[PDB]
């Protein structure tokens, strides 16, 4: 009947970012990226599983999560934190919810430790390692 | 109960952080 | 050596909710999308000509006064060209802020665009992407 | 000012664009 105009330039901008970045990525950033996606939905699975048993309407609680799990981090904890976005994404598809999640990707990204770029450089090339 | 996912939250990673670094 | 974990994320999680849309997206709204892409492409070409005649300072902008201003002239009596065109220049400067703190200026200029929409941009778009659908199929 | 000149060429660029479909 009548078209969300503002959810379909969301859908195009999103896609042209990514291919933006991924096309100016390094080959062995590339091969990050993979081992990021592979790492992303081994915990994916558990992840939803916790967020199912909230049962919960904002942006607030996912804001927190994220800059709890890299207050001393981890590889693990900055990837759980990583997909964690990524699924509050998949809810926020229309409207202001867009908004909301730029802002949650912006706390993720500003709080990373400094370390962040190696720590995950050897990390997930040991994930790439095992899946090829 | 936000903790109570926020520990779960952190007991993913570390399960996740402990498969790889051994790789 | 090292890599740009942001950059990659950033990668990561743009792929992901790009996807997350187009899933949720009504079959119409994906016929619309599909027909943004093609005149997206179609204003590309002059787009980037006025942009790089203009210098490298302009077609790579330090900052995102520049092209926020040019998004908000184009929305202010519109029509569904200024729109798309619009939309276009959003998506080239976010081609160009790719790293780091470029990802905030890129938020900056998408919340322009939305903002500063006309409230019949649902309908009109609806049907001026139908023409550009039917001329290409 | 830049400004005025590239959106003069933006909106120029637009309309043509809009004129090539508002009839199909």
């Amino acid at each position: 009947d009548d078209i969300d105009a503002s959810a379909v330039m969301a859908a195009y901008l999103a896609r042209e970012y990514a291919e933006a970045v991924e096309e100016q990525l390094t080959p062995r950033e590339r091969d990050a990226l993979e081992a990021l996606r592979v790492s992303g939905e081994e915990v994916r699975s558990p992840l939803l599983q916790e967020l199912s048993n909230a049962g919960e309407h904002n942006s607030h609680i996912p804001a927190a999560l994220v800059s709890a799990l890299l207050e001393p981090t981890s590889p693990g904890r900055m990837v759980t934190a990583v997909e964690l976005c990524a699924q509050m994404g998949r809810l926020w598809t229309r409207g202001r919810q867009l908004v909301d999640f730029m802002r949650l990707v912006y706390v993720l990204l500003d709080r990373l430790p400094p370390t962040a770029d190696e720590d995950l450089g050897a990390w997930l090339q040991a994930v790439a390692r095992v899946h090829g | 109960w936000a903790r109570e996912i926020g520990a779960q939250l952190r007991r993913m990673a570390d399960d996740l952080n402990a498969q790889y670094e051994r790789r």
